[PDB]
């Protein structure tokens, strides 16, 4: 997938209705 | 435990610095001191 990152070793949130239950 | 051919590595190296074999050192360090991390809290957890 990116290997470039590993090849080295070697933003908003909305609110929605809903219905909450624990 | 480690395996055959796995302490060979580490104990000197049969080749001139290839980068091959660098990441093959960091493997059996990898899998020697894996071990550890888990032995030094398993007489930890013993007296549990």
């Amino acid at each position: 997938r990116g290997m470039d990152d590993v090849a080295r070793h070697l933003p908003v949130n909305a609110r929605v209705p809903a219905d909450l239950v624990i | 435990a480690i395996a055959s051919e796995a302490l060979s590595l580490l104990s000197n190296t049969y080749v001139d610095g290839t980068e091959i074999d660098s990441s093959l050192r960091i493997r059996a360090i990898q899998q020697m001191a894996r071990n550890l991390r888990t032995v030094l809290d398993s007489f930890e957890r013993g007296t549990a």
